């Protein structure tokens, strides 16, 4: 059950770098609100940012944080540069789509998926 | 060990004696090539492509009937075995007809694939190939015998397995011909089986005919539930609409066959469908509407019922989650008349110990048997898997059979006791020669049919069997590990509804009519109208709109059994599970996702939302619902005949019938097959 | 043509036509099967 | 076996097959297979942790010299837990000679990367990473090169689907390219193919 | 030899047609239904059956390698004729 | 040393990209897939399949083509044994069932069983 | 209001139900001579933990596990079953 580790020999050093990354991305927000021309507040842009970070908030392996951490780096340099438009920006706010239901009542009169 | 060493390709193998050299190569891993070969048919060895080369002999043997000698070498690679395999193929494919387009055999054909494997590319054949004239032996089985390569598995299926010995060949030498010799068709309950093993197009499915072809279909592996025997099927279907069913190989249950209701129901399947709840009008015709209207009705006609106001009737096509379903949505209510169709005795031990309305020994159990006695039932068309069981083992294992009843055709010789019930009061009391028979038997076995319970004193018959069973069992030569009470089944839902603690019978609603009564694909007309008050709510909950639809208030579309993934319980208490073929047709849902949803509306809900929720409630009333492919022994026979002693009931004077005779009631049982056109074919060509 | 003319059949064209496209006249697709599943048709007659 | 059947080189075959003793030789902490196809190519199967000195040495020693860089490859085989197969193709101009080297990770063991041999690689192994999710460490540039920029997922991995889980529409109420999740018109016929007929003998498997 | 709905539709040669509640019909508005007015089982329905003095007979749909797979058809039975299975042409033994 | 110890269970759901939708509503059938009975070749059952339900197909108004929604129907992965296909679906968190393989019982075959002289195994013809 | 059906669950081949199968063919018989109109439904499983099941009116169910346990101990929880009536 010994590994070979991509950075962090724990979780200290993977929590460490979350944090990083969370404080990176948080001193990001306003400027991809304000560059963009995006139609969204910074309130909503840094909630939506703290959303990612809770929903992908539950793992415990150091490597798989540590590619997490990776990944997430990748998405704000592709930020910091113009690379991404406004729709790659914007891909995160699901606006178009219908909202799904969630009780059992209404995704049985809509059809049969579970 | 007796073991013998031979060799595959150098490779040391021990087997036993008398083992085929096919059989060896089978072992190493090595499949020779077959045409006439079949490991349930008897070997015939005509085909001659499994020659294969023993080293140091100067002479190809069939490898289908030569058996191993000690120190064989095996080659099954070696170039004298590959030209015998190109020479054969060359023969085989020297008169067969450019017909490999319009054929239906055409991607899934032995003959092509072993031509395209073992055969050469191209054809020395100068000459005219010959033509066959063609044949005709019933609406379901086409017949091109031009196709033919006279490979005689049908003769063999229908001498061996069948026992119909009407088909066979005429001529000699190359103008041989397979077939009746006169204008006769070929119906057996297991004809379509034919249709499996011929290894090229002669012999098509003609419901099939035209319409998919192998590689474009999508296979999903379900349950049969057309009879009690659960035989494991594949559903063939293409862009979400089913196009076949063919049988899966499972050496437990229905080896590699299956009868012809469960081959040719799927038209009937796809036909006169409920699509839309429907709801009655104030001109009292039932119009639709959408879902959450009839779900209030529904709700608001149950709210007001309480005590024993509302009952319900299961069908035969019913599903385990929708049974435990409706026994909680009823049981929230204080509802205990829950009832089914199908009348099993209740007096005694009940549906208490799962050793009194089971097949207790197995399915398989036939083959170690020595006297098998069959009791007021038909299962030639109850349960036709089992007569094969039992027909295969009255081959091999020479098997002795008695019947009490009336005197049908077996597809075997049997000894026909009589058809008075009374004749079984002389068993136990060994007046009769069959009494000395059964004491001397060491493996008996008694199987009483679920259509003989169906009587009125159907309570003593269970109990003068039971008694003989008992006598027969602790007096005589039985081991202890033999079950000889067995009960065959007729119903898929009827041993999951007794598994979960339903009433057997509709005796309870008959003895205090409800107010509000449910029907889930209660089509079997036990119930009607006029027994039940002036003002009954009927809901039905089907997939089919037969008999119970017209005379219902609320219709709820259900689903079919190859629309859901559901449990089944056959008659020998192995539980199952089908999958999803397709999805129900309009706004069909599933009977569980159904009476969750009403119980949702009527603010009484039950806890279970999934199906692995349903599936966890269904292990809390009774584990052996979740464990597939597994049969759970049943134990405390003494203790049911001590129960069955205790009630003393007189049996009628009625003889004993089953209530199919022929083939021409077999078609036609549940309400998928009585909406099948095949079946009505098949009907019309067995009266005229 | 007025060489080697084709062959006469039955069934080919006697009146060609050019593209159609924009007219009223267009080709407009649709499925050439038929319904697969039959649905339920409930009685005309009351219960009553 | 004249006209239809392809003619064998036993001299390549066996220089080859002595190359390969040859470098399993030199390095036996790295190497842990090498085989010789019928066709004449050498395949040298490494532990990972070699990847850097093994590909160094075909790339100086005298008797190599497998100066050029062909091809960088990743390979998905879902059965196995190192489930993704890294294939090096390198060619030698002063030889004349092809040689293929073959290392195995799994989806959290990072790979040295080969830029400080190979530049070319810069490029390539990094597609590898935007096509399968295998990191590579000490790499320059790690991004990605094929996909979009908000792609989530690795499209080359075997449990990816062939059409993926979302897609682009134009939409006049936002005034933009937004994505949503794919609905296919007409569903992807999957054929069931395989014949249920043994091809080849030479290739059967042993059984259990 | 179409046929033509109540509804003013077209029948096509497999059958199919649009019911009157069924609202896929505004697709034909302003427009027209493309139908094939030669029908091939109507045009092979006049094709004269072929008397021939052999038990079996080879079909190939003529012109050789421009027809379809030759095929053979035993024409043993006196009360119906031997139809071919792709070309669809009918063949009877005289005697 | 340069090697870490790590004994949770693996877990890579959060990095494959596929959404929860997919994840956690979904059963994956590992089998053995069974052989056509309309042929006697057994070389599509040597290996593991595994596969997932199969969700709504419905009906394109413009052609009656077959429209899905579920991106996984075509999805299908072999395994060499059960144990593979097992840690596959645990690793990327599907829930899963599998059964058994099921192999053929041995028979026992034999050409003068068909000329029996006191047997009813005897053919009436050959 | 009252008990509508009784479900004791045990396993053929562990031991832990021994006693529970010490029960059923010595004082079960007399037991259903006792509440005849009683649904008392006995299931045997591979594998599953001895276990007894208390149907009430309105759908309510207890659960006693019988794990270990003697006849008597037996006897003693299903009398505690038959005049609870809870
Ligand atoms: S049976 Fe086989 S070889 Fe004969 S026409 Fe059909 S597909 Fe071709
Ligand atoms: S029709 Fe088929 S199964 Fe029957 S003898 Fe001929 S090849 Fe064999
Ligand atoms: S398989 Fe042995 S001769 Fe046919
Ligand atoms: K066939
Ligand atoms: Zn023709």
């Amino acid at each position: 059950t010994s590994v070979k580790p991509i950075f962090s020999r724990d979780m200290n050093e993977a929590k460490r770098r979350v944090r990083e990354l969370y404080r990176a991305w948080y001193r990001e927000v306003p400027n991809t609100v304000h560059l963009f021309q995006l139609d969204i507040s910074v309130k909503q842009g840094r909630d939506k940012v703290r959303e990612m970070f809770k929903k992908n908030a539950h793992v415990t392996d150091p490597r798989v944080v540590d590619l997490l951490v990776i990944k997430g780096k990748m998405e704000l340099e592709e930020t910091i540069n113009v690379w991404k438009q406004r729709t790659h920006v914007m891909r995160f706010f699901h606006e178009t789509e219908a909202p799904r239901p969630k009780d059992f009542l209404s995704k049985f009169y809509v059809g049969h998926d579970p | 060990s007796n073991l013998i060493e031979v060799f595959v390709d150098g490779q040391s193998v021990m087997v036993e004696p008398g083992t085929t050299v096919l059989q060896a190569c089978e072992k190493v891993g090595m499949q020779i090539p077959r045409f006439c070969y079949h490991e349930r048919l008897s070997v015939a060895g005509n085909c001659r492509m499994c020659l294969v080369e023993i080293e140091k002999a100067p002479k190809v043997v069939a490898a289908c009937a030569m058996p191993v000698m000690k120190g064989w070498n095996i080659l099954t690679n070696s170039e004298k075995t590959k030209k015998a395999r190109e020479g054969v193929m060359e023969f085989l494919l020297a008169n067969h007809p450019l017909d490999c387009p319009i054929c239906d055999q055409g991607g899934e054909c032995d003959l092509q694939d072993q031509s395209m494997m073992f055969g050469s590319d191209r054809s020395r054949f100068l000459e005219g190939k010959r033509a066959v004239e063609d044949k005709n032996i019933g609406p379901l089985v086409k017949t091109i015998m031009t196709r033919c390569i006279q490979c005689t598995r049908c003769i063999r299926f229908a001498s061996e397995i069948a026992g119909v010995d009407d088909l066979g060949t005429t001529g000699r030498g190359n103008d041989m011909q397979v077939g009746t010799y006169i204008e006769k068709m070929f119906m057996s309950e297991l004809s379509g089986n034919i249709i499996d093993i011929c290894p090229v197009g002669a012999l098509t499915s003609k419901p099939y005919a035209f319409t998919a072809r192998p590689w474009e279909t999508r296979k999903t592996e379900s349950i049969d539930v057309m009879d009690a025997v659960g035989s494991n099927i594949v559903v063939s279907t293409r862009t979400g609409e089913v196009m076949r069913i063919l049988p899966r190989m499972h050496e437990d249950i229905n080896e590699e066959w299956i009868s012809d209701k469960t081959r040719f129901a799927y038209d009937g399947l796809k036909r006169q469908r409920l699509t839309e709840p429907m709801v009655r009008n104030e001109k009292g015709l039932l119009t639709h509407t959408t879902w959450e209207d009839a779900l209030s009705r529904v709700a608001g006609m149950l709210q007001s019922c309480q005590g024993n106001d509302v009952a319900a009737i299961a069908g035969g096509l019913v599903d385990a989650e929708a049974l435990i379903a409706l026994k909680d949505l009823l049981n929230r209510v204080d509802s205990d008349t829950l009832c089914t169709e199908e009348v099993f005795p209740t007096a005694g031990a009940g549906t208490d110990l799962r050793s009194n309305y089971l097949l207790n020994t197995t399915i398989a159990g036939v083959e170690e048997a020595d006297v098998v006695l069959l009791v007021g039932t038909n299962p030639r068309f109850e349960a036709p898997l089992f007569n094969a069981r039992i027909r295969k083992s009255w081959l091999h294992n020479d098997l002795k059979v008695a019947l009490i009843g009336s005197p049908v055709d077996l597809t075997y010789r049997y000894d026909h006791l009589g058809d008075s019930p009374k004749i079984l009061q002389d068993i136990a009391s060994g007046s009769h020669p069959f009494s000395q028979v059964l004491q001397e038997a060491k493996k008996p076995m008694v199987v009483l049919g679920s259509s003989a319970l169906q009587r009125n004193d159907g309570a003593a018959i269970l109990a003068a069997v039971s008694n003989i069973a008992q006598k027969i069992r602790t007096s005589s030569g039985v081991t202890g590990d033999w079950k000889v009470m067995n009960i065959l089944h007729r119903i898929a839902s009827q041993v999951a509804a007794l598994d979960l603690g339903y009433k057997p019978g509709v005796e309870a609603i008959r003895k205090n009519p409800p107010k509000m009564l449910f029907l889930l694909g209660a089509d079997g007309g036990c119930v009607t109208r006029q027994d039940l008050p002036k003002d009954c709510f009927i809901v039905y909950q089907g997939h089919h709109g037969d008999v119970g639809a017209p005379i219902a208030d609320v219709i709820l579309p259900g689903a079919a059994y190859t629309e859901k993934s559901a449990t089944y319980v056959n008659t020998e208490g192995r539980a199952q599970q089908t999958k999803v073929a397709v999805m129900p047709p309009g706004l069909a849902r599933e009977d569980w996702k159904i009476i969750r949803a009403l119980s949702e509306i009527a603010g009484m809900t039950l806890p279970y939302d999934t199906l692995d929720q349903v599936r966890n409630r269904l292990e809390e009333v009774s584990p052996n619902l979740v464990r597939y492919d597994d049969v759970e022994g049943a134990n405390y026979f003494q203790q049911a005949s001590e129960l069955s002693k205790l009630v003393n009931q007189q049996l009628l004077a009625d003889p004993l019938v089953p209530p199919q005779l022929t083939i021409k009631d077999f078609y036609m049982t549940d309400s998928i097959s009585r909406a099948s056109q095949t079946m009505a074919k098949c009907v019309k060509a067995v009266t005229e | 043509p007025t060489v080697k003319p084709p062959t006469a059949r039955k069934f080919i064209w006697t009146n060609h036509k050019f593209n159609l496209s924009g007219t009223p006249q267009q080709y407009v697709p649709y499925s050439t099967t038929r319904k697969k599943i039959q649905e339920w048709v409930p009685p005309s007659t009351p219960y009553k | 076996t004249r006209p239809t059947v392809r003619p064998r080189n036993d001299v390549a075959h066996k220089q080859l097959s002595a190359f390969g003793e040859y470098v399993a030789e030199i390095l036996p902490k790295y190497v842990q297979q090498v085989q010789v196809s019928c066709f004449s190519e050498l395949e040298i199967c490494i532990h990972p942790d070699g990847v850097i000195p093994v590909l160094t040495f075909l790339r100086d020693h005298s008797n190599a010299q497998f100066k050029s860089l062909a091809d960088l490859t990743a390979v998905d085989i879902p059965t196995r837990q190192n489930r993704f197969e890294i294939v090096y193709n390198l060619l030698s101009l002063r030889f004349n000679s092809r040689i293929r080297v073959k290392t195995y990770t799994d989806e959290l063991t990072p790979v040295e990367s080969s830029v400080s041999v190979y530049k070319a690689a810069n490029w390539y192994e990094r597609e590898i990473w935007d096509m399968f999710g295998v990191f590579f460490a000490n790499h320059p540039d790690l991004r990605r090169i094929l996909t979009d920029y908000g792609f989530e997922g690795h499209p080359f991995r075997k449990d990816f689907p062939l059409s993926g889980y979302v897609e682009l529409r134009y939409d006049d109420e936002v005034k933009r390219v937004v994505a949503e999740p794919v609905e296919l018109a007409q569903e992807f016929r999957k054929f069931d193919l395989n014949s249920p007929w043994e091809a080849f003998p030479a290739y059967r498997q042993p059984p259990e | 030899g179409v046929r033509t709905s109540p509804t003013g539709e077209k029948v096509t040669h497999t059958g199919q047609v649009y019911d009157d509640e069924d609202y896929r019909r505004v697709r034909f508005v302003g427009r027209q239904k493309e139908v094939n007015e030669n029908f091939a089982i109507d045009l092979i329905a006049e094709q004269p059956v072929s008397q021939v003095g052999s038990r079996v007979i080879s079909c190939d749909g003529g012109g050789g390698a421009l027809g379809h797979p030759r095929v053979y058809i035993n024409l043993d039975k006196e009360t119906k004729t031997g139809t071919c299975g792709y070309c669809g042409l009918q063949f009877r033994q005289q005697h | 040393t340069q090697l870490i110890t790590v004994d949770e269970k693996l877990d890579i759901t959060t990095l494959t990209g596929v959404p929860e939708e997919h994840i956690k509503t979904r059963k994956a059938r590992i089998f053995v897939p069974a052989r056509n009975n309309m042929q006697s070749g057994v070389n599509n059952t040597k290996k593991w399949k595994m596969e997932f339900d199969t969700r709504e197909r419905w009906e394109n108004p413009l052609m009656g083509w077959a429209s899905t929604a579920d991106p996984l129907s075509n999805l299908v992965l072999t395994f060499s044994t059960k144990e593979d296909a097992i840690a596959f679906a645990e690793k990327n968190g599907w829930s899963y069932d599998v059964e058994e393989r099921k192999v053929p019982k041995p028979k026992s075959k034999s050409y003068g069983a068909n000329f029996s002289w006191n047997k009813r195994t005897r053919v009436s013809t050959k | 209001l009252g008990l509508r059906e009784i479900r004791i669950h045990l396993c053929q081949r562990s031991p832990g139900s021994q006693g529970v199968r010490d029960f059923i063919e010595k004082r079960y018989v007399e037991l259903k001579k006792a509440n005849p109109d009683l649904p008392i439904l006995i299931r045997e499983c591979s594998d599953v933990q001895p276990k007894l099941w208390a149907r009430y009116a309105f759908g309510q169910e207890k659960n006693v596990s019988l794990n270990n346990f003697s006849a008597d101990q037996v006897t003693r929880a299903l009398e505690n079953v038959l005049s609870s009536k809870a």
